[PDB]
């Protein structure tokens, strides 16, 4: 059962849990933040645009749009992870456990020893403790409960504000009517998607023909023969021509029509 | 299978015994609902004899509407046409009357209705402490004791003989209506078969006859009745 | 079910008990047929005691079948009698044990007592008026089994040309407003088969509407007040 | 399937068999129900006679009644057909009789009925526990104990073995009786095979001939009926029902209902 | 689902019998307007004065369509009030604090007379001491009979009223049933072929509006021929709309019976 | 899982209504949040503010359609203001700390006065002696009435905005109702074909792309239909997509209303 | 039960059990690391590459850019198997509990013995301790759970690191854009399959070929006599030929165009 293997067990003790409690929760949404980076395609042209320069020409203000758009779009991933965390609360009560004050104790009577602090509030989260401070022990528990949801609850609502705030300022200052955009959102998810799908046929033809000049013949299935008969190959495609079409990409118009992606500036000549 | 169903629904002898079944069921549970057998000295007399026949006697008033033979009997008597029309009407009575009978026996035969229903009619002169000079109590007491008052007070081998006694009185009570219905069965379908003037194999043809004069004459009625009002509305709205 | 036991005020349930929902079903019997308005109907634009009865008693079923059943159970009965200090005690019974022993058995027995009254006087109705209708009226069975026919397959035709002569009218103005008809698969040769030919004038309904009771005339048997009216 | 079924239905011996279970399961019940044992001094050999004769009786007059080919049998009662009506008679009465004799078998085997029924018969002279001065006694108590009154006053012993031999007796009565049925059973075939014309195969074909033929004329006669009702109509109302009524149609006037109403 | 709509008594003096009137009015009160919403006839009879704004129609001729209307969207209120008093919920938490402790027998004088009001008020809760149960159950089986002779009682109001008016619509109106039968129908069926032409001739102006902004418009198989069978050139104007909306009452021109507005404007 | 937002009443003084008012209101924000998004009717409000870039247009028009936009996204927050008060956990951990010692009842003045605040903090909890369970079963239905009390009211008043906004609506919008309804029918018409279009419309000028540059195009037995029966020789220009965004308040054109910017438009 | 054979059983023994717990985590390790570099045919032509050269002329700046990909590729195997066991923390508790402190224990006062303190210590991941230490148990095995799952998240934070900071060099340095690599990619593999597919089918046709020579006719399915009635073959492919089609490849472009396998190098006749 992974479930087993990634449970967030409390090591209770004193300056210790905090700092596993830090990297038992930081480092998943490490891990999830890294993921939405490296599947996004748009840090890689974004990448791909700082190669082939070398120079650094492109001013920093126009590529930011698009900056702001890989880290927001992969910021889900830690966000829907710090905060389902949060809520639960185990991840936090075992990281404050040890900060509670002794003396603001509330829900009994001043009998809570001051002999080793640090170390009975420790143990509160693996209820490790003598049943004569089950109170104090529940008390510290709900009041600790109390503030992991309350900043969770606090979290959703700074990053429901913060969308709001995107995306009502990002149809405000595009230059361009948001029905169009749409348009234009349904376009390179539309591109992306002939794109791949002729990438493999254009590659297994080329593959066939590879094979063919050196076996003698190639093996295929039923519907691979309509693959190599519909669509034939004369050669491959220029390097300097595959660099055209890799990048970012910023509405730059035509005479007075849109080119919706660089591909399709290409396509113009 | 469906089709045999109602093959076998023509036949008489399964209708009589499906009714048979349906009332003794109904009556098991109903003898047990709101019967409980009460003691009203004044009237109890009335009581026993009220839920012994009238049950069964409205089946009988049942039975003879369920049928639309009779009804045509009636209009036609308000002879060979009597003869016929007996016939019938003794074929009717069959099937009408063994539903009542079948209530009345099984009753009989349980022995709860008698016990309060005669219990106030019994003798008491062979017990010796029934004496009541006053002639009060011994009513009341008769009339009292064997619904649910048991008195353990050297009165309960009394209860024993009078429900016992009665029950054998009811269960001798049973067989004799029975055999009785059996007799007048008998008799009456050898009247039937001696006084017709028909052979029972031309009574066959008679009887089928019968059961299809309604539906061929029914089913041309519903064609030509129909056909009317087509026409009704072709000249009202010119619609089929 | 809920049996109060307050004194002076049971009796008050009991009746609301049974009689209350038993005629509400008598008035649900009446509207759901619609024979009651053309006696409506007929008394509206204008010897028929024998078709009301007829027609009364056929929805009659549903409140009786409620009112006996309801006796069966037989905790409406001891109610009424028990209620007629101490006789709020009796009151209290079904919610001194030999004063409460004899009235419970005396509520018992003459509640089925009442009971069966209604039962017995079912059959008698159900019986005598049937047969003496049949007898006081002159057409036979099988003629009055005609005219229930043609009664049965009158309602049946009139609602069937009622809904296509509706289509080929309203598809009418419609197509008068926009331009066509959306009209679906089925009836698209509705409007071609049936081209009507006008509205028909009010009080040409009017005149088919009411009681009709074998008007004959030139000896041509007639059974509807559409009968006539051809 | 069902078709064997019937097959087996017309098997003689397979409906006797099923009149005989279901005979013995209602014997069953009835004296698990309703029996009871009434305990009266006076007349309890009645109630135990009557419940061992009255139900064979009407059982014996039931199977007799529920054939109707008897009562053509009696109405030609009422040469060779002597001989015919004598078999076809001796065939039927085995059926009539073979329930009330299944009846009084189980009864007597079971062996209450005969308890109840025939205990205050029994001899005490020989038992000299029972003096009974009053000889009055003796006769209640012995009616007494047999029904429900166990009576723990050492005579339960002795009614024990009173029981036993009743019980005992009961038995031989009934296996007495299974014993002469089947010799009467024996001889009575005796008969059906030294009085008979007809050849062995000869009856069962007669028989199955007579079955057809009464079946065929049956449906012949509703047939006929049938296309009788069917030309009356055609003559009244001028169509045949169930075919192309568009042709013409009479309209009958009033007059016209009283002429089908002869038959 | 269940447990959120539930009746929970609050067992105050004062308080419990506001929650009564809270608990079950407002759920009827709220059904009472969603039958108001989905009739169509009331927009139109709202409408009625929109286009005149002068009163042109008199008291009398627009009174009788009134009473149709709360009819049909009452059938709600009176299939959820009835329902409670049946169960008796609401009336034993609301006036169990106005029992008369006078009336209260059955019992010895065992209740105390210096809160009267808050013991009773406590019933419904199970809250009442053993002693007290005996005061606790014959006012609630007091009170049980009462609500539930209230209850029964709307019903028969409800029995009695639309079989009177009935008749009375029947005697009122100048038509026959057979009459009316037909003419209802008429709306009933007028109106949903109304409706289906309204979305084809929606869908083909749309589709033209598109068209002539991309140069082409992608439809399935079945909106090919809604394309080639109803082909329209504008739309209808507004004076046009207008003259279908609103109440009408069984004009007549020469004869010839009108059903409705659009009948009446299909003569012109 | 339900578990995860499920409401944890945190047993403290002056402390659990900070949290009762983040657990309602923060998922009552969220939902509001979210309506206005998915609610396109905001986005060319939005682009509105845009393309003038003067407020030419008058606040009065804006505010009949503004409401619409404000309203058809209030139904989430209430349908979740409403449950939660229903539920009524949230309202008793909310006020549990205010409730006045010297109005209890139910009992005698038994109830402590060292700490009544934090003794009144832990009653929603059950942590509370046994003494006083009497006193927190009291404030645990007094103060669960007053949420369902609340949550009831607060559902009517609902109820009556919705009618009174919508005959208001009726009221106050110069065409009749039923032309309405053919407008509200070619809207949704109208915004499917469009989209509908707009997938098939890139598709195709996405096909004419990408074969330039491999030289051919890999479609699918269905998607070659597409470029069969829909070619493309361009894009359409910016302007042209700046003239049909936005709002629209019934312009009428020489007796012929339009009902969309596009049908606007596409009348030149 | 194949998985109840394999599982942890720790050896409760001073200076035994780290041994065991070494050569019962770093073994099925090393397992899984050389099946890794076994199973990658990037590592056979890596190999062959040398063999048919017989000198090693070529320098180390080619041999590193692949050869970080075949350890790459491998590597991830022992890695999510070394995790997982420091996630479980049965590996590491009975590693390092003969290392405990003596002065270190927590949670009570000072009852813990000196006179075999490393062996007592030692067993405590048996359980098999006195009921009077219990609380130091659950001390220990707490302590040093957390020291495990303290290194396996940060483990897992060490390699989400490298793959991104490798990702993005394998972008930043190749002279290729990414969208003509993932051709690239898209070719490797689409040649691959269809040269596997095509040599079993030619293996067969030759062997078909041959066995008719031995009896005068061949067996074959219904399906498998479409093979021989379509790929006819003439021979067999000579030595060289096989041996230039072996190997690593590094984009040769040429005459202007590019080449994606060395197979293709071939192809164009070089």
């Amino acid at each position: 059962e992974l479930f087993s293997v990634v449970a967030f067990h409390c090591p209770c003790s004193p300056a210790r849990n905090y700092l596993y409690g830090l990297a038992a929760i930081g480092v998943p949404a490490l891990v999830l933040f890294i993921i939405g980076i490296i599947l996004n395609n748009h840090t890689w042209n974004l990448v791909a645009e700082c190669q082939h320069r070398r120079t650094k020409n492109c001013s920093a203000a126009p590529t930011f749009l698009l900056l702001s758009s890989i880290l927001g779009r992969a910021a889900v991933a830690p966000v829907t992870w710090s905060v389902i965390s949060l809520l639960r609360g185990e991840a936090y009560v075992c990281a404050l456990s040890e900060f509670v004050d002794p003396s603001s104790l509330t829900a009994r009577e001043e009998h809570f020893p001051s002999a080793h602090a640090t170390e009975i509030l420790a143990r509160f989260p693996c209820k490790e403790n003598p049943d004569n401070l089950s109170d104090f022990r529940e008390e510290v528990s709900r009041r600790l409960r109390y503030e992991s949801q309350l900043f969770g609850w606090l979290l959703i609502g700074v990053v429901a504000i913060l969308v709001f705030l995107t995306k009502c300022l990002k149809h405000y200052c595009s230059p361009l009517s948001y029905r169009q955009e749409a348009y234009w959102a349904q376009y390179r998810a539309n591109e992306d998607q002939l794109f791949q799908r002729t990438a493999e046929v254009h590659s297994r033809v080329l593959a066939a023909n590879n094979v063919r000049r050196f076996f003698g013949f190639v093996a295929l299935n039923k519907d691979d023969e309509e693959l190599i008969a519909n669509f034939p190959v004369e050669g491959t495609q220029p390097r300097p021509q595959w660099n055209a079409i890799t990048g970012v990409y910023l509405y730059r118009e035509n005479q007075g029509l849109p080119l919706y992606s660089r591909l399709h500036k290409w396509a113009q000549g | 299978l469906n089709n045999i169903v109602s093959s076998l629904q023509r036949n008489g002898i399964f209708i009589n015994s499906l009714i048979a079944a349906l009332t003794i069921g109904g009556q098991q549970l109903f003898s047990s609902s709101t019967f409980s057998c009460p003691c009203q000295v004044g009237k109890n007399f009335y009581y026993g004899s009220a839920f012994l026949v009238i049950p069964a006697l409205i089946l009988l008033v049942a039975g003879f509407a369920l049928r639309s033979q009779m009804w045509t009997i009636t209009g036609e008597y308000c002879p060979l046409e009597c003869k016929l029309a007996c016939l019938r009407f003794f074929s009717i009575t069959g099937r009408a009357v063994i539903a009542p009978l079948t209530w009345l026996a099984v009753t009989l035969l349980t022995g709860t209705y008698y016990e309060c229903a005669a219990s106030e009619f019994a003798s008491v002169d062979h017990y010796p402490m029934f004496d009541n000079v006053s002639a009060s109590k011994r009513e009341e007491i008769l009339a009292g004791f064997p619904c649910c008052r048991s008195a353990p007070s050297d009165v309960i081998l009394v209860r024993d003989e009078i429900a016992l006694l009665h029950r054998y009185q009811s269960q001798m009570l049973g067989w004799i209506l029975i055999t009785l219905a059996t007799i007048a069965a008998l008799v009456s379908c050898c009247v039937a078969k001696c006084c017709s003037p028909l052979t029972s194999l031309q009574h066959c043809y008679w009887t089928s006859h019968l059961q299809n004069e309604r539906e061929l004459f029914e089913q041309a009625a519903e064609q030509h009745s129909r056909l009317l009002m087509m026409h009704r509305i072709k000249k009202l709205f010119g619609f089929i």
